[PDB]
DNA sequence: TTTTTTTTATGTACTCGTAGTGTCTGC
DNA sequence: GCAGACACTACGAGTACATA
């Protein structure tokens, strides 16, 4: 009677308890009648069930006996070199197709490889996929999983049918949450939930583990807005403001002060740049200077995303629209 | 007999007279075969088009079921063709008589650029000297990758991309032959989203049918997750039209809705900024902004900052178009 | 019995048919004949006819005599560091009996395929030996061979062959095959190959077999016209910062199929000799390099390509 | 079900080390008259035929007709430890991927039951011509495995003659030519050690060092070796096992042309 | 032992400061079910301290003996490779950056084999393991790649603690699998409330001006101000309200850096400039900080309209420092930069 | 006896050996040597073209032998100018010294061969034939801020500073995505330093030790 | 008129040193 | 019959380079 985590108590068992991806969850359960499953890609943002999806397929089609000889599961935290396509995916590829459900339930007579987090295998070990997924392709199938598909070679992604999981939306997301919230005996506000679904923008293993972590939170009471602001690491509106009149007086002092002040309480610099760009965005400034702010501030993201130093950044950010600001004065 | 396979390898040309785009390049091999005048091939073009396919119905054209294992050594991106390889055993089968039956064999070598250049130097002169004996057929998606000795001796194929009204009855057969209920704006949807490829447009085909149970323009656009026609020429009416804060609420509604992607948006964006009759300085500006806008979608980036800046790039130039004049 | 390809079955049998570098040639044609032939490399573009020019120089010095006393290795041999002391070495110590001229003759085809410390030890074995055995090395790139080899030989360099010697040598085939042609196909062929003696027949014998007569259209139907000579049309539009026929030239190589890795390496190839300001030129390089980077790392699109020619435009106004 | 039995491990074990270097993979077909095994190299080159009959195991049952292709290298390394005096049994179900090899310890104790996973190779059958051959040689095998041996350290591509008086083997090689020549050595004591010809047309063809010496590997299976050659058809090397079954090897000849002078 | 190592607290009841955080944490790790944790915040804030608060928290008293083992691992190039591991009989926690750009074999073959195995005693430990993965902002993304399955396949047996700087150079897979921590930097009031009471524990007396002074100087990070005040209570007893404060070599040689810079701007000097960057990298200062220094102080003598370039520039060359793998070239074309901009300023 | 005294396993052998090192031979005894050597097979040369060989195989005695042996033959008996001056026969690729690759880059040909594009190719190819491309970096990086550099703005340093950036953004994508046909580019680094930085002074080059000495006290 | 050293992350190819091991000699 | 000596191939280890 061990306690586990909310993200892996509540990860999708069968096809039916995934969430918003409807057309490859008809895909499959389409595959789970007796149709012609073909190669599969699945890529999208972090979080919205790529591996859920084909696991909770491969549990259905093969039950519990049949996994260790029907699916071959590699990812980045295996050694997926050139020797390991050539020989052991090639090996794997090349068995038979053997053994029987013990329930009556129907199997589909292929093996399944996932290849997941493809992003990480090189040209030359994506390249020697090739001739395996069209030579083998009547007693296996594969299913590559990534997150940018661009990373993944032409002739992989031609071999594959692509399917694009979407960010959940408000919507399911927000029921999913109720669910989860309802089969834990925990009591969470319409403010918070509405500010649980803002918060995780369509991330639900970060929706689930808030939601855990303010049960534990709270001890099992009502979940709040408050707890929800205070998790979520967002930063409050006053220090916006405080960096836009900064940036208003014109004065690089202010500026390296309020920067100084915000890496000090050890705030994200992308919830930064996600709240001045929603701050933006949503003002009465000219066109011209939302279009350079804008353009600065998917700079400062890539720059960030390729693990530059935040206060750097994030001065020349707020350099940038201390001048805009103070130039129309 | 039914079988469970994907359909770009349930539905494979067999023979050369399945394939449909090449019909030229397809007489020469034919013409090739039948007066016993095949050379060293090189087939290249981009993937999808039919070069594999080509090179194993001309193989099972020239051997029958009961000799094809000794005829022909197919070697490809998923063995080893290191320099002991070609050394070893490719050497001893193009330097050896058959065993069954007396006749030229063929070394088909699929993934070509693949290989090292030690193996394609090493290549030549077993490509040179046992011409009479047996025959290589290269194929490449990238011709940069094969040294130029080995294109002088294989005389070269272009496998260009397959045009759509070429494409149409080959889908039609496909279509036929499983039963699929499909509309006119449901094949000119899958020969559009193609683009010059056979794979893509039969797995398309495959998981709209899995998806749906029907192919139409909705189901298929649905199903794929590219944005139509009409969406891009919303997004760029509202980018060309109004101020940033109506144009972002407006677009961003369209891709909440829709479930829309910043990639494919760039693409047909990109595919517009050349049909609208723009300025020359305007359309430097426009392509070097959607280049940088489509590099830094290739991390962890966050996507919306990046439809922020996909929708700045056409505020700053509004005002430039207009007082152009 | 199976017939040749032309380019194996009309390769040349004696010196005199061969066509281009009329100097070298008439000079291999007149060691051939007299004999005292000195240690020779022979560098140049693929297809001139480098491995045809020692072939026929080693048959016509020796003739009955070419089984015994001659030795060829090629890039699919081994041709290691233990081959050129044990069988290279071997050979050249060996007693053949020969004519008064005549030397034994070590054809090493494709030189540049051989390691460093091999051609470090060919060095004393071709030294020591030449008043027995004389050395026939053939290669495409002189700088992978080094310089003591280089300076132990005489280096003859081929240049591309010209279109009227590629001309004569294609009429000699057609006269042999009686095949129908046009003046206009002939120019296409000419056009097709490129100083390529191979790809010139290669592509006749492609027309005349799926075509069976040469004109414009039938050779234009297999053949391609070559890539460089619409990607210096194209990098010429970026010079005069002209975006739209630029981008003209670059959709039309890219609705044709070819990648962007072959589309960036045909552009780099261009602006390497390209005429114009030497800053400007490291400028596109530069900007060239910026672009395959991003295309090697994994994007690779139609708009990375019109982004770098946009590059390259504005890199014209701005000084 | 199929179900064989090994009367001793010793002979799959000579079987399995002649083809390691060779065979790609093993693909055993299963009938009521035996195991039959038709197999190519990695080069499309030579071409291996076992044949094993029922009445040399202890138990032999088959059902259905099987075609169990398998890998060699872990067959190779279940039968590396195997006994030389043990029974070891084949197993094999109808609808399953496990095919078992039961045996003993060489401390003869415990069992040992090791599982293999078939392979889903699609394989065309290969025709064997099976027709009359210009030369018929009778030879003992040790003498033929020595005189390949001696050949290879001359050449790699060795000229094989015979005729009327017998075989003779010849190697033009770097250091230069070695032409051995054996005839009529069947006035001894022993039965084993004799050389006999029975067909008439002389043939000469020249065939690759290295598979003449992976062919001679299989010397302890059977003390008399054949040489089958003719004009067209391929060298054929019968080795007969004593009551076992039969192995025969063929390879092709190599591409040798003239001198233009 | 130092004031930094010798009044560190134990539990999370003990602790100065974030004490609404301390009470949080204490109610989110006593079920057991806590997901994996991502410590994030400044250095010096109290990120260890809290971390080894939550351990003990979890297990008994016996986090605090720890253990120095050794591991050698293969790479994929055969180069067997050392690496330090601070373990207890409940938690161990492993820095993988040691491996420099082989730490995704610490991934890979060192952290997997302890997330496969379950425990020995379930007992005296409890139901799960704790790995402390230090300074995982300094991981290659390769590394990253190698954690996420591990994390999340085997997270009800080995729960994680990542301790980082700068979420920025975490990738959103990892971030996304574990809930992410914040711990500011204590304010001045906070770190002078600190020095007050370890002075009370130590037996002496602290002017108020004096620890505002420490706590300015310090920039928020309680362990360099812990070491400001041990040291000027060794170099003088009496506690003076204008004492001087002993500071750091590396950032005086900075101050001096950047003072050669912007008094002349010529190549030659540039070439000196140069030669005390490579003095500061030789001393494994991180480019990274040498940047920020040599704009921190560069600021000082620029003018009102030229402080936002000479910021845009600083991280422009610090995108590309990070881009690359020579950190002399951007430091030096930064440099070069700024030259350039301050002469045409100067002479305009 | 070896042809490169800087190799890495001779340097032990430097700090005991009688080093003796040869001079290129004088131009004058090599044409009178050609001379005699022509003389004795009965072939006439004019010592012009004897000395163009002669500077066309850079005063190599060997090289120049076989050239004339193969030039010669029997069909003429005088060699011409054009036929030395061709290159199809006799020219042969020599390996630079470092010092001479920088000694080209940093200083202009002295006074056709005045053309830019000429120097161009000339330096782009003397870098791409020397070898050894990450020393002729580190010579370049070393030695271009010791010049009397003209550009009083800073603005060739910040442009070659951005084009040794883009020579090391080149060397770690090529090594991290395993594309190496990206490492075509950083030959065309050191002639991006000869239109930077070329002067018709005599520069004193130095051989380049700052980045190794700041790697081993970063290693220490 | 001027010279030392190991990092980049795989994949391949070359070269060289070492160690079981089958076979031959001899009392 | 069994200990010593011979060459034999398989395997471990170090190094370089990868472009036009
Ligand atoms: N569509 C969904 N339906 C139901 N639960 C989901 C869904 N997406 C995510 N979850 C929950 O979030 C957890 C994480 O899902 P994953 O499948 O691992 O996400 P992911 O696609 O693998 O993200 P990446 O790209 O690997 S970081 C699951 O274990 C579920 O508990
Ligand atoms: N011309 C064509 N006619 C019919 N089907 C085609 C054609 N081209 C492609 N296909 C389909 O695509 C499948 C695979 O085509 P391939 O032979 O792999 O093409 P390819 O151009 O050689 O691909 P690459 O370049 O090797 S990824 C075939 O089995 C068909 O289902
Ligand atoms: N000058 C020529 N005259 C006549 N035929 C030629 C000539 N050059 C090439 N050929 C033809 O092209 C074939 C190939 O010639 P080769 O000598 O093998 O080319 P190559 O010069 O060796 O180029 P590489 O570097 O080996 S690919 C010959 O067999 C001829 O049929
Ligand atoms: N609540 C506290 N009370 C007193 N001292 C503290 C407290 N929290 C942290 N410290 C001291 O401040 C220093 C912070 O260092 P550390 O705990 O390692 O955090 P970080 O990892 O962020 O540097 C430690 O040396 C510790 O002794
Ligand atoms: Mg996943
Ligand atoms: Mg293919
Ligand atoms: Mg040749």
């Amino acid at each position: 009677a061990k306690p586990v985590p909310w993200v892996e108590k509540y990860r999708p068992k069968c096809v039916d308890e995934v969430a918003f991806q409807e057309e490859v969850v008809a895909v499959l359960k389409k595959s789970l009648e007796g149709a012609d499953l073909p190669n599969l890609l699945f890529y999208g943002p972090p979080g919205t069930g790529k591996t859920s999806t084909i696991l909770a397929a491969a549990r259905e089609l093969f039950g519990p006996e049949l996994f260790r000889l029907r699916v071959l599961e590699l990812n980045a935290s295996d050694e997926r070199g050139i020797q390991v396509v050539r020989e052991k995916v090639k090996n794997f590829a090349q068995l038979t197709v053997s053994g029987s459900r013990s329930d009556g339930k129907p199997c589909p007579p292929f093996k399944i490889v996932i290849l997941d987090e493809a992003d990480s295998m090189t040209s030359a070990a994506q390249a020697a996929l090739r001739r395996t997924m069209e030579k083998e392709s009547k007693t296996t199938r594969f299913c590559l999983i990534c997150n940018y598909v661009s990373r993944i070679i032409e002739p992989l992604t031609s071999r594959c049918s692509k399917f694009r999981f979407k960010p959940l939306s408000d919507k399911i997301q927000q029921q999913r949450l109720l669910d989860i919230a309802k089969k834990e005996n925990v009591k969470i506000s319409d403010e918070g939930i509405a500010y649980l679904v803002k918060v995780s923008e369509g991330d639900l293993r970060k929706a689930i583990t808030f939601l855990q972590s303010a049960t534990r939170l709270t001890g099992g009471k009502e979940i709040t807005e408050k707890v929800i602001t205070d998790i979520a690491g967002v930063i409050p509106a006053e220090k916006i403001d405080g960096v836009f009149a900064a940036c208003q007086s014109g004065s690089f002092d202010k500026l390296e002060a309020v920067v100084k002040d915000l890496i000090d309480e050890g705030h994200a610099a992308t919830q930064l740049v996600n709240q001045l760009h929603d701050v933006v965005v949503e003002n009465n400034l000219s066109d011209k200077q939302k279009s350079i702010i804008t353009e600065k501030l998917a700079e400062v993201d890539k720059c960030l995303a390729d693990g530059a130093d935040e206060h750097l950044q994030l001065i020349s950010l707020c350099a940038t629209v201390m001048q805009q600001l103070s130039q129309n004065c | 007999k039914i079988r469970n396979l994907p359909w770009v390898e349930k539905y494979r040309p067999q023979t050369l007279n399945d394939l449909i785009s090449h019909q030229d390049i397809l007489s020469t091999i034919q013409k090739f075969i039948n007066e016993d005048r095949l050379p060293h091939l090189l087939l290249y073009g981009p993937p999808g088009t039919g070069k594999t396919s080509t090179i194993l119905a001309c193989a099972k054209q020239l051997y029958k079921d009961k000799e094809f294992g000794s005829m022909v050594l197919e070697l490809n991106a998923s063995d080893d063709r290191g320099i002991d390889i070609i050394r070893g055993p490719i050497l001893s089968f193009a330097s050896t008589r058959t065993i069954f039956k007396k006749g030229f064999k063929l070394v088909i070598l699929d993934e070509a650029d693949a290989m090292t250049q030690d193996a394609q130097n090493a290549l030549r002169r077993v490509i040179e000297k046992f011409t009479e004996n047996t025959r290589f057929c290269l194929i490449c998606n990238y011709l940069s990758k094969i040294i130029p000795a080995l294109q002088s001796r294989c005389t070269r194929f272009r496998f260009g991309p397959l045009t759509p009204e070429l494409m149409v009855p080959r889908l039609e057969h496909v279509v036929e032959e499983e039963k699929v209920d499909i509309s006119e704006d449901g094949m000119k949807a899958l020969v559009t989203l193609s683009s010059g490829d056979m794979r893509r447009a039969l797995n398309i085909l495959q998981s709209t049918n899995m998806a749906f149970g029907k192919v139409t323009e909705e189901t298929v656009y649905t199903c794929t997750g590219h944005p139509l026609k009409s969406d891009i020429a919303n997004i760029l009416d509202w980018m060309l039209n109004q101020d940033f804060t109506t144009a972002y609420r407006n677009i961003t509604e369209l891709k909440t809705l829709k479930g829309l992607a910043l990639h494919d948006i760039l693409t047909e964006i990109h595919l517009f900024v050349h049909r609208v009759d723009f300025p020359s300085s305007v359309r430097i500006h426009l392509l070097t902004k959607m280049a940088d806008i489509e590099y830094r979608l290739s991390v962890g980036t966050n996507e919306k900052i990046q439809l922020s800046s996909l929708i700045a790039a056409f505020q700053v130039t509004r005002d430039l178009i207009v007082a152009e004049a | 019995h199976y017939e040749l390809p032309w380019v194996e079955k009309y390769r040349p049998v004696k010196l005199n048919e061969i066509v281009g570098n009329e100097d070298t040639v008439s000079r291999l044609e007149v060691f051939a004949r007299e004999g005292n032939v000195p240690n020779i490399i022979i560098a140049g573009p693929p297809g001139t006819g480098k491995t045809t020019s020692i072939l026929c120089l080693a048959r016509a010095l020796l003739g009955p005599a070419l089984k015994d006393a001659m030795l060829e290795l090629n890039a699919s041999n081994d041709r290691g560091i233990d081959v050129v002391r044990n069988k290279i070495k071997m050979f050249a110590q060996q007693k053949v009996t020969l004519p008064k001229g005549r030397h034994k003759i070590i054809i090493l085809d494709e030189a540049d395929s051989m390691t460093d410390g091999a051609q470090q030890a060919l060095r004393r074995t071709m030294e020591i030996y030449s008043k027995t055995t004389r050395f026939a090395l053939a290669c495409n790139a002189s700088d992978k061979i080094i310089e003591p080899i280089q300076s132990r030989c005489a280096v003859l360099r081929y240049t591309k062959l010209t279109d009227a010697q590629i001309l004569t040598r294609l009429m000699n085939v057609i006269e042999k095959e009686r095949v129908p042609y046009t003046d206009d196909g002939l120019e296409a062929i000419i056009f097709t190959a490129q100083g390529d003696m191979r790809q010139a027949l290669n592509n006749l014998q492609s027309t005349f077999s799926g075509f069976g007569f040469i004109n414009s259209e039938n050779v234009f139907k297999v053949c391609d016209e070559p890539h460089p000579l619409l990607v210096k049309e194209m990098i010429q539009h970026c010079v005069n910062a002209n975006i739209d026929e630029a981008y003209k030239i670059l959709a039309h190589l890219w609705h044709l199929g070819y990648s962007p890795e072959d589309i960036i390496g045909n552009i780099f190839r261009v602006c390497k000799t390209f005429q114009m300001a030497e800053y400007l030129k490291l400028e596109f390089i530069k900007e060239i390099g910026y672009t395959h980077m991003k295309i090697a790392e994994g994007v690779n699109s139609l708009l990375q390509m019109a982004g770098l020619l946009a590059r390259l435009c504005q890199k014209t106004m701005a000084p | 079900m199929f179900e064989a039995r090994l009367v001793q491990g010793s002979i799959l074990k000579k079987v399995l080390e002649a083809l390691k270097d060779l065979i790609n993979e093993a693909c055993w077909d299963i009938s009521s008259s035996g195991v039959n095994l038709q197999s190519m190299d990695s080069s499309h080159v030579s071409l291996v035929q076992l044949t094993l009959r029922s009445e040399g195991f202890d138990t032999y049952r088959c059902d259905r007709n099987l075609a169990m292709g398998v890998n060699l290298t872990s067959m190779s390394k279940i039968l590396k430890c195997a006994g030389n005096e043990d029974i070891i049994t084949l197993r094999a179900e109808d609808n399953a991927d496990t095919l078992a090899l039961v045996f003993e310890a060489p401390n003869q104790e415990k069992v040992s039951d090791y599982e293999m996973k078939l392979m889903d190779l699609d394989v065309e059958q290969l025709g064997i011509p099976e027709q009359e051959y210009s030369c018929v040689v009778k030879m003992p095998s040790g003498e033929f495995a020595r005189i390949c041996r001696d050949l290879s350290h001359i050449g790699d591509a060795v000229v094989i003659s015979c005729a009327k008086d017998g075989v003779k083997f010849s190697a033009s090689g770097e250091l230069g030519n070695g032409n051995i020549k054996l005839s009529q050595t069947s006035n001894v004591d022993k039965e084993e050690e004799a050389v006999t010809i029975e067909m008439n047309e002389p043939v000469q063809l020249t065939f690759a060092l290295r598979y003449l010496n992976f062919f001679t590997k299989a010397t302890p299976l059977s003390s008399t070796v054949t040489l089958s050659m003719s004009a067209d058809v391929p060298l054929v090397v019968e080795y007969k096992i004593a009551d076992m079954g039969h192995l025969k090897y063929y390879l092709a000849p190599k591409i040798e042309d003239e001198e233009g002078s | 032992s130092l004031w930094v190592d010798k009044y560190r607290p134990c539990s999370l009841g003990r602790l100065d400061y974030h004490k609404e955080q301390a009470a949080q944490l204490r109610n989110l790790v006593q079920c057991g079910d806590f997901p994996h944790l991502l410590v994030y915040g400044p250095s010096g804030a109290g990120k260890k301290t809290r971390i080894m608060c939550i351990l003990r928290e979890l297990y008994g008293v016996g986090v605090e003996k720890l253990r120095i083992e050794h591991q050698t691992i293969t790479t994929p190039s055969k180069k067997k490779i050392e690496i330090s591991t601070i373990a207890s009989n409940y938690h161990l926690e492993v820095n993988p950056s040691d491996a420099g750009n082989s730490d995704r074999v610490v991934i890979q073959e060192m952290l997997k084999t302890v997330a496969q195995s379950q425990q020995l005693e379930t007992n005296s430990q409890r139901d799960f393991k704790v790995v402390l993965l230090t300074e995982v902002d300094k991981l290659t993304k390769d590394a990253q790649h190698a954690l996420r399955r591990t994390m999340e396949k085997y997270m009800s047996t080995c729960r994680l603690i990542l301790c980082c700087n700068s979420t920025s150079k975490v990738i959103p897979p990892i971030r996304s699998r574990c809930l992410a921590v914040r711990v500011p930097a204590p304010s001045i009031e906070d770190i002078c409330h600190v020095l007050s009471t370890v002075c009370k524990k130590e037996g002496l007396n602290l002017p108020s001006q004096l620890a505002h002074r420490l706590a300015e100087k310090s920039c928020r990070n309680l362990r360099k101000a812990l070491l400001m005040c041990e040291a000027c209570r060794v170099q003088q007893y009496p506690f003076t309200a204008d004492q001087e404060i002993p500071e750091t070599d590396w950032e005086v040689y900075l101050r001096e850096t950047a003072n050669a810079i912007v008094s002349q701007q010529t190549p030659q000097r540039l070439l000196e400039v140069r030669g005390r960057l490579y003095e500061l990298l030789t001393h494994c200062i991180p480019p990274e900080i040498i940047m920020k220094g040599l704009l921190s102080e560069l600021l000082h003598n620029c003018d009102g309209q030229l402080k936002g370039e000479v910021a845009q520039m600083a991280a422009y060359y610090e995108h590309r420092l990070q881009l690359g793998s020579k950190a002399i070239y951007h430091l030096e074309a930064f440099v070069a930069k700024f030259m350039a901009l301050y002469k045409k300023f100067m002479e305009d | 006896i070896c042809n490169d005294q800087f190799a890495p396993s001779l340097r032990q052998l430097k700090q005991q050996a009688f080093l003796l090192h040869f001079p290129p031979t004088l131009p004058s005894r090599l044409v009178q040597r050609l001379q005699e050597v022509s003389l004795r097979q009965g072939m006439r040369a004019d010592p012009g073209v004897l000395a163009a060989l002669c500077e066309k195989t850079d005063n190599d005695i060997r090289a120049c032998i076989n050239t004339l042996q193969f030039l010669y033959s029997r069909g003429q008996r005088e060699l011409s100018v054009r036929d030395v001056q061709a290159t199809r026969v006799g020219l042969k690729d020599q390996r630079r010294g470092l010092f001479s690759v920088w000694q080209e880059v940093f200083q202009l040909p002295r006074a056709s061969l005045t053309s830019a594009s000429q120097r161009f190719y000339r330096v782009l190819h003397a870098a791409a034939s020397a070898g050894e491309h990450e020393k002729v970096v580190q010579g370049l990086f070393d030695n271009f801020l010791r010049l009397r550099l003209r550009d009083s703005s800073l603005g060739a340093v910040c442009v070659a500073l951005d084009w040794l950036a883009f020579d090391d953004l080149l060397a770690g994508a090529a090594h991290h995505s395993q594309s190496f046909q990206l490492l075509r580019y950083p030959p065309f680094l050191p002639v991006a330093f000869h239109v930077l930085f070329a002067s018709s002074h005599t520069p004193r080059i130095t051989f380049p030790s700052s980045q190794q000495e700041a790697q081993n006290r970063m290693s220490q």
